[PDB]
DNA sequence: CGTTTTATTTTTTTTTTTAAA
């Protein structure tokens, strides 16, 4: 896609050229800060993003995931180009967003699928933290070993018991987290999330009973803790 | 095609809705004008229309409804295209109304495809649970574009072929993303109470509804549904509908005048005579229960229970509150349940029900353990359906030692969480309550403490701030007012006291007072210290357990009575009369 | 003239029932 040409330029012209707030922009330093803490969660703020170029809100939603590819390739190509020193260890990347507009539960519907989202929740019971599979390999005769992994934990959120619509039922939704954004969920807290809406890969697609069994699922690019009860 | 009959009914449909409909102009374009935001697709049209111009060709419409409704949905789109800058992305939602026509017993096989009108209640409900209804695919080979209708319950991913003879079990996975799908919900609903048979029960029936109809339903209301009964392709039965018809524009005693809003309280011009002339209170003591007689203190006191309380502007550190805990006792054979029953007619969310029957699980839901919908739906209940409402109950007497777990929450916590195998959240009690215990042999024999005259639990008589009992006496001239009133109780001519304040003008004026929010820098409000002090001079004798939780009554009753003047800026006099009957409360 | 069949366990709330100085 020849379009893919210009986007990374608009990143590459943006992560190591921009200055805001009277110099030494974070992007010069956050990466290395991340690199010094081995973190892989370098953050963007959409407000600064629109301060430079708000065009990244309107070619995004035809597939924001390819946008995130077009983010991570740039980041990678900055780190190991500038920290080829880094070229040993983990050597993979993704970024974060914090469109800092609060929007609410019980509104995502027919027209909120797989698109630019921003939502909260409140946390309750879920499972441990466990792994998955990642890659396309299994064959040689004419594989279930040496096949890279990625951790996993299930969520469960809940909604504000303060801003309730007066005897409307407290509700519930099934949502996901992933390896790097994991081991921070616990019962009884809230967490503000970038958020993104879809369904299962295939949630029971067939002639069936008098109603399909369909679910709806979300994950976070960014999570920013709202509670933070220590320093 | 036979159904071109209904397409001509759909021609018929267009013919009047695009043409002159009513008012010298259009009826059905402001709907159309509004739908453009998400391509909203929801539009209501009168069924009388099929009488105004179709000339009672409803029987050319009203039978083939699920048969031809699709075509009516096609007509909606064909309307929109004729003038709106349009591509055929427009979908379906048609929500007919105006059917002078109204039940569960009038149901058969035969009732398919109609538009009858029915009303029910809100219970036992399920949430948003969408359906990616449309979608694309093909057989093993090549033809990867199908904008078809895969939505009929008989739908399947693998198909046979489009251009060439292909496999018959293979499938592609395809465009479920640049396309149009739906959303819906599902519940159970029970037979109305305007309709009530002998023997039989308001049996349960189950239904779905559309996006604009969705999550716009609350506790016990009277709406007009659509009679599109439909099959289960399992069978068993179901049904369906598309139209509902459940205070800026004014209540009864009006015609249009001006206010803070359009006609929210506009009719001051007629209210105000009945607002300030403080003997109007006597109408509210006399012209409201003319068919009834008892003490005259209840009939001068309940009103502020019905009416809003404090609702001030103060802290986040702690809540302040308006309503009050309440009771009434005596012994039976004294007409002590007429009134509660009447409230169900008088006032909204006057849910007169027994307490004798209820469980501790009366209030919320308890359990699910199979995939009903999601294996954990324990957020159904009985109380918080008080939509700005109260739950007064009978037979608080033999009740268990668990209900207090909720009543402990009454005026401080008002929050709702459960120690079950589900989750915990909370909710807002909007509600007050009534007390309905009774004594053993009745008489509260005046030799032992009134606490000990029943001797019930520990904190109950801390929280309930007024009890307002009527106890029995034997002086039969008392009794000879009664039957000589019931001289006109059956004798059908003016068989009560002459009134002076209709129910509907009463009920309207209730609101005018609830949007004034008084402001209290009252020097007499500073001399409540002397009021409460001379009170405690009277408390000093007759030596109950008294504190500032009762001061809360000292505050609210008079301040909310200044509301009851439809007034800001509290007036000291309300305190003294408030003092008076409340000076009985220790002597009570 | 060939190439494939088949399993579920623990907890709730009601209405039953049952316990000690
Ligand atoms: N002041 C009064 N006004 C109207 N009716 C009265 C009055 N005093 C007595 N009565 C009559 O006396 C009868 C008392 O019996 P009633 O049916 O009230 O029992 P109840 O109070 O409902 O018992 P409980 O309240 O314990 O259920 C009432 O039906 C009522 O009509």
């Amino acid at each position: 896609l020849g379009p893919r040409t210009e986007i990374a330029n608009r990143f590459q012209s943006f992560l190591r050229t921009f200055v805001d707030e009277r110099g030494a922009y974070t992007y010069r330093d956050r990466i290395r800060r991340m690199c010094e803490q081995n973190m892989s969660s370098f953050v963007v703020s959409y407000t600064d993003l629109a301060n430079k170029e708000h065009v990244l809100a309107y070619f995004l939603p035809e597939a924001p995931f390819q946008m995130l590819e077009i983010f991570d390739k740039v980041a990678k190509d900055m780190v190991l180009s500038i920290f080829p020193t880094y070229e040993r260890v983990t050597t993979e990347i993704h970024v974060r967003i914090s469109l800092p507009l609060i929007e609410e539960l019980r509104t995502f519907r027919k027209l909120h699928l797989n698109q630019l989202v921003r939502t909260l929740g409140v946390v309750t019971a879920t499972t441990g933290v466990l792994p998955q599979l990642s890659v396309i390999k299994y064959d040689c005769v004419k594989n279930m070993e040496q096949t890279l992994y990625r951790n996993y934990q299930k969520i469960t959120l809940q909604e504000s018991p303060g801003r309730i619509p007066a005897g409307r039922i407290p509700r519930s939704k099934d949502v996901i987290l992933l390896a790097d954004l994991c081991d921070q969920c616990k019962p009884g807290d809230e967490l503000e999330v970038t958020g993104i809406y879809t369904n299962n890969y295939d949630g029971s697609l067939n002639t069936d009973q008098g109603f399909p069994v369909f679910a709806t699922v979300i994950i976070a690019n960014h999570v920013v803790v709202k509670d933070s009860k220590q320093v | 095609v036979k159904d071109e009959v209904g397409i001509r009914a759909q021609k018929l449909f267009q013919d009047f809705l695009e043409e002159f409909k009513e008012d010298g102009e259009i009826k059905y374009t402001r709907p159309a004008a509004s739908l453009e935001s998400p391509d909203r697709c929801t539009l209501e049209v009168s069924f009388e229309d099929v009488e105004k111009y179709d000339q009672n060709l409803a029987t050319a419409i009203i039978e083939e409804y699920y048969h031809i409704y699709p075509f009516l949905c096609q007509s909606v789109s064909n309307y929109v295209k004729d003038r709106i800058g349009l591509k055929t992305q427009k979908d379906c939602y048609v929500a007919f109304t105006e059917v002078p026509t109204r039940k569960v017993r009038d149901l058969t096989t035969s009732k398919i495809g109609t538009l009858i009108r029915i009303s029910g209640q809100v219970v036992r409900t399920h949430p948003v649970h969408p359906e990616l209804v449309s979608g694309v695919f093909m057989c093993l080979d090549c033809q990867t574009e199908i904008r078809n209708v895969e939505q009929q319950f008989k739908f399947t991913n693998p198909t046979i072929c489009r251009n060439p003879v292909c496999s018959n079990r293979k499938r592609f996975m395809l465009d479920v993303e640049k396309s149009l799908f739906l959303d819906f919900q599902k519940i159970r609903i029970q037979e109305t109470q305007a309709e009530l048979p002998r023997g039989c029960i308001p049996r349960a029936v189950e239904i779905i509804l559309r996006s604009e109809l969705v999550e716009t339903v609350q506790a016990g209301d009277r709406y007009d549904f659509t009679g599109t009964l439909i099959v289960v392709p399992d069978y068993r039965m179901a049904f369906l509908a598309c139209s509902v018809q459940a205070t800026d524009l004014p209540m009864s005693e009006v015609t249009a005048e001006d206010m803070k809003k359009q006609m929210t309280d506009a009719e001051w011009h007629k209210i105000y005579e009945m607002s300030k002339d403080r003997n109007l209170y006597q109408n509210l003591i006399s012209s409201l229960f003319p068919s009834i007689y008892g003490n005259d203190e209840v009939k001068r006191g309940i009103l502020l229970q019905q009416f809003g309380g404090v609702a001030k502007t103060t802290t986040e550190k702690t809540s302040l509150r308006g309503d009050i805990n309440v009771c009434i006792v005596g012994d039976p054979s004294t007409a002590k349940s007429q009134f509660l029953k009447q409230v169900s007619d008088f006032s909204p969310r006057a849910i007169y029900t027994s307490g004798k029957a209820s469980s501790a699980a009366g209030l919320t839901a308890a359990v699910v353990r199979d995939e009903e919908s999601f294996d954990f739906v324990i957020e159904a209940g009985a109380l918080m359906l008080a939509d700005n409402g109260i739950c007064c109950i009978d037979e608080f007497d033999k009740m268990d030692q668990r209900d207090q777990v909720a009543i402990h929450e009454a005026m401080e916590q008002q929050t709702i969480s459960i120690a079950r195998a589900g989750v915990r959240a909370t909710l807002n009690a909007r509600t007050s309550i009534l007390a309905a215990a009774n004594p053993i042999n009745g008489r509260y024999d005046r030799s032992k403490s009134l606490q000990q005259n029943i001797q019930l639990s520990a904190p109950i008589m801390s929280r309930f701030d007024l009890f307002f009992i009527l106890v029995d006496e034997c002086n039969e001239v008392v009794d000879y007012a009664i039957a000589r009133k019931i001289v006109d109780l059956h004798s059908n001519i003016e068989e009560s006291v002459e009134r002076a304040y209709t129910r509907e003008e009463v009920l309207r004026y209730v609101t005018f007072a609830r949007q004034f929010k008084p402001v209290i820098s009252q020097e007499a409000g500073h001399m409540l210290v002397e009021n409460y002090g001379h009170l405690r001079q009277r408390d000093t004798g007759t030596s109950w357990r008294i504190t500032v939780r009762q001061l809360e009554s000292m505050i609210r009753l008079s301040e909310a009575m200044a509301k009851l003047e439809c007034s800001n800026r509290v007036l000291e006099r309300h305190v003294k009369e408030a003092f008076r009957l409340l000076n009985k409360s220790i002597i009570r």
